[PDB]
């Protein structure tokens, strides 16, 4: 209606553009450690 | 056994000549697995 809108709208794209428009994918690490017995770390590099 | 959030299983199987009474003698149980389960285990049930 008038003075009304739906906030859900789709990404604006073009064939290719610089900074500002450019879709850039980010990954975020998880929360604090020690909360469970699980383990996630790099390999314990062994020597000869 | 479940301790420190780790579930452990020990087992062995051998032949016997009895029916209703457990066999005498001695037989140790070697470990089989150790998983960082962590759940607050309180009960159990079998399957067949």
């Amino acid at each position: 209606g008038f003075n009304c809108y739906f906030p859900l709208q789709s990404y604006g794209f073009q064939p290719t553009y610089g900074v500002g428009y450019q879709p850039y994918r980010v990954v975020v690490l998880s929360f604090e450690l020690l909360h469970a017995p699980a383990t996630v770390c790099g390999p314990k590099k062994s020597t000869n | 056994k479940n301790i420190d959030g780790y579930f452990k299983i020990y087992s062995k199987h051998t032949p016997i000549n009895l029916v209703r009474d457990l066999p005498q003698g001695f037989s140790a149980l070697e470990p089989l697995v150790d998983l960082p389960i962590g759940i607050n285990i309180t009960r159990f049930q079998t399957l067949l």
